[PDB]
């Protein structure tokens, strides 16, 4: 906080939120397909 | 036998797959939203083609004969020189600047007039 | 309860300012004009004015200009309204029953009135 | 503009009499009634239909600027002053007697 | 020989009908900057050729004040306003009481007490700290708490403000019928708001209309084509607003002469808050200018039109408003991204009988409650620099005093501030119908026997 | 010619434009304007498709003009057909027969098309 | 004459009702669901019509293809079927073979018919 | 088991970096990231 | 009497009456309510 007190690095930037612990960030393959007529 | 196999063959040979290619012409999370957009778009485009065929009297057919002569300047090949050696896609490119003209001709030069003639025939 | 509340009778010496009032009832006040009427005893009813409660906007006859005004107020949760009529110059011929009314329609149907009050001078 | 007039004065009619009152005015007409010490009550509106909860005995007619109000089978509880009204102008009240 | 009924298709048929209007803007030109409050990030571009045709041999009924296109605009515009409002910072920290003084800087003496300087210990980027900050405010945005003050709307739904980048300048919007429906327009320049129109045309889309907001006089609307027009749903019903449409523009100039400066603070992380800077130079009142002569002559033109609905040589008078909520008590508009209010009563100080410029004082309030709504409030951001505005006045929303006698000495006042009737001034020209291509008629033919 | 220019034409003359009239019958992302466009697109499809269904029932599909053999009670109109073709717009004609259209539609379906299918079934027996 | 009344009769008799059966074929949470329902209806309707257009049977409740079928799929006298089974019962028997039939309809008669039609039109 | 179909006698341009399939993925992925976090509790008490 | 399987005691037994059974219920206390302001613009209610 000064030249010790401390603060999160982002308190002078947009607010911090917490990811929910229950949902994995692991990649899963994703497939795509054409709309009909394409 | 596979879809769009006609891209490897002449326009005359492409006629063999027309039914095949016709088979799939019609068949809060954001993906659901996008899905609906896809469903609507597909239907809309399908119907636009059907609308034109209904005007042209070509509905229910993959091939429709017409009474419309075309100005020879639009292409300069012997008829066999197109049908027997050109991929249909190539043909599209040659015809591509005249298609608007053609469509207007189809609508009235023969079809609006023929419908009138049909009424006149049935009149007696 | 659709019925309007009505303030009690009062008397003042001439030239006095006077105030009377009415209150909201279960119908949605925002959708109807409030009207005021007065009647001298022994006489037919006289229109006084109207106010659009959504805008606070009064309309009066030339006869009452510069003498009266209409105001309105509402609960901070907007389930009530108050209406007032102010007169700044009583004269003995200002004695009348005074009352509120609701303009139900553009044919000015008035199917509800406050009981009215008696103002005397 | 407003052309309102009324002719009923007051009526002495006996109980059970069907009675009528008339007035004439430019534009739409509403009919009302009042008793001393009480707020006026709507009877007819928009030149035609009865106000809800008005007894079936009440009726009326419109033709041109003409307006009619009637009470079938009049009863003593129906004695009241009566009115014809346009958006601001009101004909002076008229009333039943017996 | 006897006729048989048979099928036809593509036959024109019209039914009155209502559908949601298409969004449109010219060539999506708003896309070059980000971004307009009503055009949003996207709309459909207009057709390069918004063709219309005069119908041969046709007339059609129209019903101003019955068309619900106007109602759609009422809720579409509101929805858009909220759509851009929703992604922004709440100002509820500012309900903390503020100390104030009547600070001046070479203030003119007709401005005294219009501004206050006030302060509070705020909030800071860390919950454990507070700091004292101050800013200028219009008197209109505060009330004494019992001097100490609170924002005027703290006893009402919360005030919010962020996202000053959005533009509040109006952009014309065009609307287009869904396929199988069509827009019809009256071509008679003198048309009454209701009834049949002797000449009609149809069009792919409406002419563009700006989302203009004003409360006493119409601004930047379409000009009457030939003569000043006056319309009411029913002239004898004085609860109805009286439309007045000029057939010429009337220039008006408006300014906010004070140089404006701005500062910002952080309420917490991600919570920038704009606030007025101290103003450099002499403090002067906002004002506007209109020609004396133009106002007079065009007002008389209104009177000439007005007489058409009254007996000859009737006395006519205009007057100062009867009061009410500030939004109708004074003229209001937004210009330059900032709200204004003014005393227009001087414009109505006249009477009329048979047979070079005006200046008006103005005011600014930065806390706004839109329309008639009370569920929301917002703080306009400060606008740096001097504000200059130029616009054309195109009409009036008027009301008529009740009662009087012998059909004479009619009087009028500004009124009618509900936004719906601003839109009606442009949309009365149009109606929408449903196309039914199907139809039948008798014929001499029979289907062939097979 | 422009859309609906035919409204000034006599009913018989309007037949010349039927194709023109048919030409336009068919033709965050959560921002409200997008939602509105979506609803419009769906509705237009629904109505267009519905008409085509009726024509297919009537056997008039693929034509702007068709020739049913179904008789009608003469009381439905007060005019000789030639008088009808040239003394009114189709809009006027719609009003003249506005209360019989439901009747007509049921007749077209059964009095002729259901029955003709039966007649074709008799041919199908061979 | 009610909708689906044909369920009470033999499949040959069911032909009489075909004209009936076709007649009805065509931001709250509910509004969202409504939208989806409308789209679904359109999709199913068009898919069926698409097939008829391929088969050349479009615009007809009953049509007459030229494709023969292998009797082994159901070895019964036609009268033994039409005067006995409900259309549904017969459908259950022929349900599996239907994809065979559809491919045959597309090619064995219609694709080639159209070719022959053009060849005829050459003269 | 999607059915790849190898074309006979066909070539086509595939101009990389002009494809907007990528761009859709770019924002599809981001949008999902936001949706997963919108239900989640804010940490603003931690600025102490 | 209905159940998914009557011998399964994991399953609920529905009972459908073939007649109505009347029931009357009351809250005999005379209640009043108080408006409360907590957030600005935020009514809250409490029992009087
Ligand atoms: C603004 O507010 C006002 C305030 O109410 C409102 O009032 C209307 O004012 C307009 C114009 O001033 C009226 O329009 C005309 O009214 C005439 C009177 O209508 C009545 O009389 C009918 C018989 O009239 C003939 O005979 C009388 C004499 O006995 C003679 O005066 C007449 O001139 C005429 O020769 C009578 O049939 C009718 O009642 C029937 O119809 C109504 C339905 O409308 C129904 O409810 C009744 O039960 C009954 O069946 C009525 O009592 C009328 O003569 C006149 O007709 C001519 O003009 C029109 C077009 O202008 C033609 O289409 C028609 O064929 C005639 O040429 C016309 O209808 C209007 O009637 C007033 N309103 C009412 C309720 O009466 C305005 O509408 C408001 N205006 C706006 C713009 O908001
Ligand atoms: C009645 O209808 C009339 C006609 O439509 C209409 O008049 C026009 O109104 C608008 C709004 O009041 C005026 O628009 C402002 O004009 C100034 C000046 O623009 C001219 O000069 C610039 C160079 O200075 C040229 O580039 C431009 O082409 C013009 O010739 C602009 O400065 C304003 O833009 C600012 O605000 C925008 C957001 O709203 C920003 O996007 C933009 O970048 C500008 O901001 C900059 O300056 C700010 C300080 O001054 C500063 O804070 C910012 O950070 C940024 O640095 C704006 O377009 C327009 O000029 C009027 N036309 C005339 C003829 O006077 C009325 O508005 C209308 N009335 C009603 C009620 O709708
Ligand atoms: C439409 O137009 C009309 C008239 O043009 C306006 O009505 C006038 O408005 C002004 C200001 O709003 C009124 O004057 C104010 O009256 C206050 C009290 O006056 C009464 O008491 C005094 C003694 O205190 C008597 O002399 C007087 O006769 C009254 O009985 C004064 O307190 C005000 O003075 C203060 O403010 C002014 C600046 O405005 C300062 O100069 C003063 O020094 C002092 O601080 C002021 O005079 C006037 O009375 C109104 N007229 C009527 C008939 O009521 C409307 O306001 C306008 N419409 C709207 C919506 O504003
Ligand atoms: C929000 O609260 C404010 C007050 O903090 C309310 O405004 C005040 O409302 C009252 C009633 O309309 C006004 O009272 C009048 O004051 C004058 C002078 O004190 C007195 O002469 C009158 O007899 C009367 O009491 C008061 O002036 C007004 N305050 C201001 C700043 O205008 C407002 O009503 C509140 N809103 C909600 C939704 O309750
Ligand atoms: C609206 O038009 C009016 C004039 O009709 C403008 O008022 C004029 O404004 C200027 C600037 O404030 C004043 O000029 C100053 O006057 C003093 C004394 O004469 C002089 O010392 C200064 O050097 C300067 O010229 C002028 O006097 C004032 N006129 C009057 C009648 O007060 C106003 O600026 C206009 N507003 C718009 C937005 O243009
Ligand atoms: C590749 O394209 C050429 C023409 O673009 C095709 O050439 C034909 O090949 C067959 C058999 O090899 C011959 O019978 C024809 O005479 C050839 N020429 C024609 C049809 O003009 C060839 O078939 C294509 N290959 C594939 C796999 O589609
Ligand atoms: C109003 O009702 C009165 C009866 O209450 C009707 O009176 C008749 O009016 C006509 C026309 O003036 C006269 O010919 C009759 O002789 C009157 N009857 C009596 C008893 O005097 C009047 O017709 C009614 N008006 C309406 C429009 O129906
Ligand atoms: C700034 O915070 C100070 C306290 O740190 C506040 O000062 C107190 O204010 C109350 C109310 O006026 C008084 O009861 C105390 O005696 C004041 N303390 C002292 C040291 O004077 C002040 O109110 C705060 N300002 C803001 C806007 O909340
Ligand atoms: C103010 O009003 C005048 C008159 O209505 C507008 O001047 C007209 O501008 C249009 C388009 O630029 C021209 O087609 C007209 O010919 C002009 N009028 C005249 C009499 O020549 C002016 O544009 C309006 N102000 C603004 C900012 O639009
Ligand atoms: C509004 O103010 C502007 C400038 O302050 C005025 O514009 C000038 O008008 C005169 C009169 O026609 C022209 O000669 C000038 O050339 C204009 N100035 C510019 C820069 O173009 C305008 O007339 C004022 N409008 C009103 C109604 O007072
Ligand atoms: C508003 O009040 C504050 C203090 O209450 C003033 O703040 C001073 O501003 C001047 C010039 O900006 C500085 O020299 C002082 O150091 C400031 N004081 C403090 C304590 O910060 C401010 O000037 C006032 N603004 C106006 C417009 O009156
Ligand atoms: C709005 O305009 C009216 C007049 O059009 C103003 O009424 C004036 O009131 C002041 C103060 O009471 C007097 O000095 C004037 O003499 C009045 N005008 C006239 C013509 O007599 C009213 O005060 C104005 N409102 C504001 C806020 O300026
Ligand atoms: C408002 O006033 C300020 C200062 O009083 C002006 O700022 C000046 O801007 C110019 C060019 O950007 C600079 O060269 C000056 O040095 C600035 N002044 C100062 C004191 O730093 C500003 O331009 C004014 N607003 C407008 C719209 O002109
Ligand atoms: C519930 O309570 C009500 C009244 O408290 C009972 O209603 C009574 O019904 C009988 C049968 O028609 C009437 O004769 C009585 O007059 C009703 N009572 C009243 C006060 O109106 C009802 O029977 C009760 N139900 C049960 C199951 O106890
Ligand atoms: C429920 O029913 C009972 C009786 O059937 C009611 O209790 C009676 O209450 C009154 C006054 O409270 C006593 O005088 C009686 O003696 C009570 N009856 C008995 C049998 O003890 C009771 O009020 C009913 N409650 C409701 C809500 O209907
Ligand atoms: C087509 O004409 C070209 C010359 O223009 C010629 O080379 C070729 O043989 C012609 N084909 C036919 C079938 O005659
Ligand atoms: C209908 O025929 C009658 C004669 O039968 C004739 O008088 C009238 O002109 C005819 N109308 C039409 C439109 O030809
Ligand atoms: C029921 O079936 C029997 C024969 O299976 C037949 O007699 C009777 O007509 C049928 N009823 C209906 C309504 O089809
Ligand atoms: C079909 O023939 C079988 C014998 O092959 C017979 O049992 C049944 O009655 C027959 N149906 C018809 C309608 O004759």
């Amino acid at each position: 906080i000064n030249e010790k007190e401390y603060r999160l690095i982002n308190c002078n930037t947009s607010a911090i939120t917490q990811a929910c612990p229950k949902v994995s960030f692991e990649p899963i393959p994703i497939h795509y397909c054409a709309p009909a007529g394409f | 036998l596979g879809f769009l196999g006609a891209a490897g063959s002449t326009m005359g040979a492409a006629s063999m797959t027309l039914t095949v290619q016709a088979r799939n012409l019609l068949s809060l999370t954001v993906w659901g939203i996008k899905q609906l957009q896809a469903r609507v778009l597909a239907v809309e485009r399908y119907l636009r083609d059907q609308q034109l065929l209904g005007i042209w009297g070509c509905s229910g057919k993959l091939i429709c004969c017409t009474n419309v002569p075309w100005n020879s300047s639009w292409s300069n090949r012997n008829l066999s020189e197109i049908w027997d050696n050109m991929t249909w896609l190539q043909w599209d490119k040659e015809i591509s600047n005249y298609t608007q003209i053609i469509y207007g001709l189809l609508e009235e030069s023969q079809n609006q007039q023929e419908k009138n003639e049909q009424d006149l025939l049935a009149l007696d | 309860q659709v019925q309007l509340l009505q303030s009690g009778a009062a008397v003042t010496k001439p030239g006095a300012s006077v105030r009377v009032s009415c209150e909201a009832s279960g119908y949605n006040i925002r959708d109807y004009f409030i009207h005021w009427w007065r009647q001298a005893p022994g006489q037919g009813l006289q229109w006084v004015g109207w106010i659009n409660p959504k805008t606070g906007q009064p309309n009066n006859p030339r006869q009452f200009q510069g003498r009266v005004s209409l105001t309105r107020h509402a609960s901070w949760d907007f389930d009530t309204y108050s209406f007032y009529m102010d007169l700044k110059a009583l004269r003995s011929d200002d004695t009348a029953v005074y009352f509120c009314a609701r303009q139900r329609s553009d044919y000015w149907d008035f199917d509800v009135w406050g009981s009215g009050t008696q103002v005397t001078v | 503009d407003i052309q309102m007039t009324q002719s009923p004065s007051s009526l002495s009619a006996s109980v059970g009499d069907t009675v009528t009152i008339t007035c004439q005015a430019n534009g739409y007409l509403n009919w009302y009634q009042q008793r001393r010490g009480k707020a006026p009550k709507l009877l007819i509106y928009d030149g035609s239909k009865l106000e809800r909860g008005v007894p079936s005995r009440f009726s009326g007619r419109r033709w041109g600027q003409e307006y009619n109000l009637t009470i079938n089978n009049l009863q003593p509880e129906d004695i009241a002053t009566y009115f014809c009204q346009v958006y601001e102008f009101v004909v002076p009240g008229t009333r039943l007697d017996l | 020989e006897n006729l048989w009924v048979t099928v036809y298709y593509g036959v024109p048929v019209w039914k009155d009908a209502e559908t949601t209007l298409f969004c449109a803007s010219d060539a999506k030109a708003y896309e070059t900057e980000k971004h307009n409050v009503w055009a949003t990030h996207a709309c459909v571009p207009t057709d390069p050729n918004p063709q219309e045709i005069h119908l041969e041999n046709v007339t059609e009924e129209f019903n101003m004040w019955k068309n619900n296109m106007v109602e759609q605009m009422h809720t579409d515009i509101i929805s858009l306003w909220d759509q851009s409002l929703k992604p922004c910072v709440k100002l509820t920290p500012l309900c903390v009481t503020l100390q104030c003084t009547n600070v001046t800087n070479n203030i003119t003496d007709d401005m005294r007490g219009e501004l206050k300087n006030c302060s509070f210990n705020m909030t800071t980027e860390l919950r454990d700290k507070k700091q004292k900050v101050y800013s200028l405010f219009y008197r209109l945005d505060v009330v004494q708490i019992n001097k100490e003050y609170r924002l005027i709307n703290c006893n009402t739904s919360a005030i919010t403000q962020a996202c000053p980048k959005v533009s509040f300048e109006p952009i014309p919007i065009h609307y287009c019928a869904p396929a199988g429906f069509a827009i019809l327009k009256c071509k008679d320049k003198k048309f009454n708001g209701t009834g049949p129109c002797p000449s009609v045309s149809t069009v792919q889309c409406t002419h563009g209309i700006k989302p203009v907001v004003s409360t006493q006089l119409l601004l930047n609307g379409s000009l009457a084509e030939e003569e000043v027009m006056i319309r009411s749903e029913n002239i004898t019903n004085n609860a109805k607003n009286i439309l007045v449409q000029f057939n010429t523009p009337v220039q008006i100039n408006c300014t906010r002469p004070n140089n404006n400066t701005r500062k910002s603070i952080r309420i917490g992380p991600g919570q920038a808050f704009y606030a007025t800077g101290d103003i450099i130079g002499d403090i002067r009142q906002a004002h506007c200018n209109v020609s004396k002569a133009t106002w007079n002559e065009t007002l008389g033109k209104v009177v000439k039109q007005l007489r058409k609905h009254f007996g000859n040589n009737t006395i006519i008078r205009f007057a100062n408003s009867s009061g009410g909520d500030l939004e109708v008590t004074t003229h209001s508009f937004n210009c330059g991204g900032e709200f204004f209010y003014c005393n227009t009563s001087g414009l109505f100080n006249s009477t009329w009988i048979s047979n070079d410029s005006i200046t008006l004082p103005c005011r600014i309030k930065q806390i706004i409650n839109m329309w008639q709504r009370i569920g929301q409030a917002m703080y306009a951001p400060p606008i740096q620099g001097v504000i200059r505005c130029v616009s054309n006045i195109t009409g009036l929303i008027l009301t008529r005093d009740g009662g009087s006698t012998n059909s004479t000495t009619e009087t009028f006042r500004p009124g009618g501030g509900d936004m719906r009737d601003n839109w009606r001034s442009e949309l009365y020209k149009y109606k929408v119908v449903k196309i039914e291509p199907l139809g039948v008629a008798p014929t001499r033919c029979k289907r062939r026997v097979v």
